């Protein structure tokens, strides 16, 4: 049976160039199938990308139809995309499929699919958190903002560990920036507010980042 | 000045194949590589190569633009087996005319011959690959075409199975009409054929 | 040209569930469906709106009139719960429907708990503000979260997280709405709506 | 003998389609009959919908021409009725009819037909009534005006049943807005006017409503 | 293409009555009549002009010429009161005439009492409108209502009841003009119109 | 080049009997001859008079052409469409022989036909009409209004005149109209007419 595969960066600066190709195996790119680009930022929908046939002909998404070119090599049996000023918006996974036409009408069905490979486009290095108190307003709820930090993961424990109980994590969002935040929340008995104290630990080995903060009403 | 035919039959010709303005006559050989692109038959094929040997002069008209059929659609009719660079196109010279928004009203149309000379006048139906396709293309499950001359009168219905069309023709004397009438199936002239014996 | 689609739904195992794709004149298109499983490729399960291609059980079922096509699973399995696409094609380019998360029920149905943090004072000093609203202990795995100020819509400023599974297989989100401290004042109230199995849950903060 | 069954919903919203189906016995619908589609709006006249022969052709009335569609089922011997983009004016009680054609002429005639079904275009949901009372002015008359309720059907009695002589409950109309309207009328004498108390008992079942109203001058 | 018939004609038991059915050119072509009792399907009396259908008593007859076709039935009983269609065919489609109420006549002539009841108080206040008129005690069981404001004919808002059995035997019909508070305020009189038998009774309210 | 006949009498096609189940795509014949026993004749009841002499020309000729020589719209006073009869069906509903017009009243009037056509053409016509004989005479009302008519028709070579015999019929006639000759109608009620004629050599 046939088979895609795709290569390329997987990492790519902003206002840069993805660059990848597809390889295809148990089939000739000379056929009549149309040979396709589809991605997928995380979470979210497919978008198609674009299209093109043996003979060199292409048929782009209006949206990315500036930025984008799609090319084929019959000789190596592979073809390729180029997406350039690439911005934050452009990270996700690019799939590679085969296109088949209908026997009657118009459009046409994808498959077999590519693996997919993910492209992030981030200028984003090395960044310590910030970390904040989120105050509490028969149980209440109070936690740390860890804010803005790279590469993953941070680490958060409440009184150094002595704290388990009704604690929560929350895994981190990947922001527009390139940069994680995350937040941690224990929910506690609300008459125990001004007798007991809170503190969480946060720790950001990349950045020999090490911050306690006491949370208090 | 003579049509000498490469590659492709009298009939894919006439038709309008994809893959394949004045002429004198029209000469297939051999055993062409492009007879129908969609799969089916041409009725009294010897018949009409046999006529169109004879004649002196031979001109393409359009008598039914395909613009005409506000009710129907005249365009999005195609098929993969007729490509054309790459994507399902069909014949140029007839028109597949398919549902919608999923209604296809009766068709009742007319055409005159007000032209000094004959013409050769060419039609098709669709016969499904299934009952699903049927209602995909055409909406009605139950279908007709009427084809009526001073001369000739038609009825057709689709056979149903593998799908297949099925071309027929006829020469429309001059102040003679042909009238057409279907609710699917049809795969109605655009052009047509003014020939002179 | 858009194919809109329910963002979710639910059904127990052994029944029948419905995904439905809609779009104008969408009965005079051939229609596909895909079926997606988290970290996997799409795969094709029905095509040319009722054709299953080879190894495709006969349970999936597709079906288009109108301006509506529809999967249909019956007897639906656990192995059946993913994203699923609907796909057409309309003047020169291909479309995929916005796709619908299907969740098989395997555990009772949990409302989420939701908690809404107004910037720190902290925050506000360091010249940024936040909004954390955090969503937990819910299933299935699906939500909607819609910010609005002073009771009108808000999208700019908004990062929401995919739901994640808990340690006690129940699911988590956060959202986090980022303003100005200037922005922050500028409103009088602010809220976070979660909307899950048709039941919105509402929390509000104010900039005292 | 043929014999004709309607069936199909008898309620509808509006913009919705009226979809109906007749069941053909004791003759085929392939023969040299038309069948046919004819409706009338209650305490109105009747109005020609549209035909069908076995071999598909049909003909509709133009001015439903639009949105009306009918084919046939050979296997099940039934023929169908599909109307869109329905309104209040659609609501109706629609019948299936075989017809014949003359030996000689255009035309033909109706026999036999369905039994005929209600379909009612309201966009209403169950609804209790509004009781208003219709006050008097050597006889006169009062009574009562059950208004806005759905569906079908309100009983109305007097004095808990205890005044009959006099008393008329009307046929409901159905308002161009979806819900139903009806009045009862007890005719007495002036005199009694005052003296005498008159109390409609309303009752609609659907909506487990029951209204008490004392009508006076 | 129209059909006019008599909107009601009445005939003493024994009696005969006719019933026409005008329409340009009609005698070319060829009438059908059709008898309709309340509740139930029509029923082919007569065909072609002439023709009766098996089982249709021979009391029944047609015929046309000109423009007007006509039922007659003879020696007229109690179960041949009916409403009455004639049936023809124009250029493309088939057309009913307006139809024509039969009445046999068992007992006397009864002139309908008419009240018009004015929107009450109570509804008013609920920013509704609706002026009742109320037809009764008349025989036979046929009446046309007309609507007026300020003299000038109503069709919008109106619904009629067709005229329905009393206790007594005599018949009772019922008519709404349904309007808004404003539109109620916006003229100085309405006028509610009965026709029976050729007499017309009318009664008057005024918005005070 | 010649023409032979399927399923059809010479009769039933040079009528225009609708039932005929036929696909003839080329406008041009030699001579046509009609298989024995055909499964269609005549769709309305009727006699074609003259039919073993006819058929034996009309095999016999070397060239058959069909023309219209009236308009079936040249009617203006009477009803030329609306003349139909479920015994020739077509698509489901009442119609009509194709080739030749049924007239019938037009209101309540059926105005006296005086019509002639002269053969301006090279070759022999064969043209046909008929009449109607009505089942009673509430048909003859009915379709013509009037209750006592006649049809007249002349040629250099033919005298007739037709009074309806009133289990409806209807009787077909024909003859050969020489070039430069004409032929004269006539007719109060219960006229079949010509539409379409035929030209034949020799
Ligand atoms: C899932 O849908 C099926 C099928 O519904 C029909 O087909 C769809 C593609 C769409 O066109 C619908 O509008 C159709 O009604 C449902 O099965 C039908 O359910 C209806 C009532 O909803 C019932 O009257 C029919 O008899 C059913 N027919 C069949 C063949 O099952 C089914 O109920 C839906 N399931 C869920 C969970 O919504």
């Amino acid at each position: 049976q046939v088979q895609l595969q795709e290569s390329g960066p997987g990492l790519v600066k902003p206002s840069g160039t993805v660059s990848l190709t597809c390889a295809v195996s148990g089939g000739s790119i000379s056929s009549s199938y149309w040979w396709s680009w589809v991605r997928q930022p995380p979470g979210k929908g497919l978008e198609w990308i674009g299209e093109i046939y043996h003979s060199g002909n292409t048929n782009y998404n209006p949206s990315l139809k500036s930025r984008v070119t799609i090319s084929v090599d019959k000789s190596k049996n592979l073809f390729s995309l180029k997406l350039s000023s690439v911005t934050a918006a452009d990270t996700a996974v690019y799939y590679c499929a085969r296109v088949a036409l209908f026997d009657i009408l118009t459009g046409g069905w994808f498959d077999p699919w590519g693996q997919g490979t993910l492209v992030t486009v981030s200028s984003a290095s090395t960044k310590g958190p910030s970390v904040f108190p989120l105050a509490p307003s028969g149980t209440a709820a109070l936690g740390c903002l860890v804010k803005d930090y790279f590469p993953e993961p941070v680490t958060v424990s409440w009184n150094s560990g002595a704290l388990t109980s009704g604690v929560h994590t929350f895994p981190a969002v990947l922001q527009s920036s390139g940069l994680y935040s995350l937040s941690s929340v224990v929910t506690v008995p609300s008459s125990s507010l001004g007798t007991q104290t809170y503190i969480c630990n946060v720790n950001h080995k990349p950045s020999n980042t090490k911050v306690d903060k006491r949370v208090e009403l | 000045k003579p049509l000498i035919l490469r590659d492709c039959s009298v009939a894919g010709w006439l038709l309008g194949n994809p893959m394949c303005p004045e002429w004198s006559y029209i000469v297939e050989k051999a055993n062409p590589v492009n007879d129908l692109c969609y799969p089916g038959d041409f009725n009294d094929y010897e018949e009409l190569k046999h006529l169109l040997s004879r004649i002196n002069h031979f001109e393409k008209i359009q008598i039914i633009p395909k613009s005409s059929w506000s009710s129907h659609e005249a365009s999005l009719g195609v098929s993969s087996a007729c490509p054309y660079q790459g994507k399902s196109s069909f014949f140029r010279n007839v028109v597949w005319l398919i549902k919608k928004d999923s209604t296809y009203p009766t068709i009742k149309r007319s055409y005159n011959n007000t032209n000094q000379e004959d013409l050769l006048v060419l039609w098709g139906i669709h016969h499904p690959n299934d009952a699903a396709e049927q209602t995909k293309l055409y909406q009605n499950p139950t279908t007709y075409i009427s084809v009526g001359t001073s001369t000739l009168n038609q009825r057709l219905v689709p056979r149903i199975a593998s799908g297949r069309m099925e071309f027929f023709w006829t020469i429309l004397k001059p102040n003679d009409a042909i009238n057409f009438e279907s609710n699917g199936n049809f795969i109605a002239p655009e052009y047509a054929y003014k020939i002179v014996k | 040209y858009e194919l809109t689609q329910p963002p979710s739904v639910s059904v127990s195992p052994g029944q029948t569930v419905n995904i439905t794709c809609s779009g104008d004149t969408l009965g005079d298109k051939y229609v596909c469906w895909y079926q997606q499983k988290p970290g996997q490729s799409p795969v094709l399960v029905i095509y040319q709106d009722t054709k299953r291609p080879s190894g495709i059980p006969e349970r999936f079922s597709g079906s288009n009139s109108g301006d509506t096509a529809t999967l249909t699973v019956s007897g639906t399995q656990a192995m059946d719960e993913a994203d699923y696409y609907c796909q057409a094609w309309d003047s020169s380019s291909f479309v995929f429907g916005t796709g619908t998360k299907v969740t098989v029920l395997g555990q009772p149905k949990a409302n989420p708990t939701v908690t809404l943090f107004p910037p720190s004072s902290e925050e506000l000093q360091a010249n940024k503000a936040t909004l954390v609203c955090l969503i937990s202990d819910f299933y299935p795995g699906a939500v909607t979260v819609a910010w609005k100020a002073d009771g009108s819509p808000v999208k700019a400023g908004v990062e929401t997280t995919k739901p994640s599974k808990q340690s006690n297989n129940k699911y988590a989100a956060s959202s986090y709405l980022s303003l100005t401290p200037e922005q922050w004042k500028s409103h009088r109230s602010y809220s976070c709506q979660v909307t899950h199995e048709g039941s919105t849950v509402e929390k509000t903060v104010a900039p005292t």
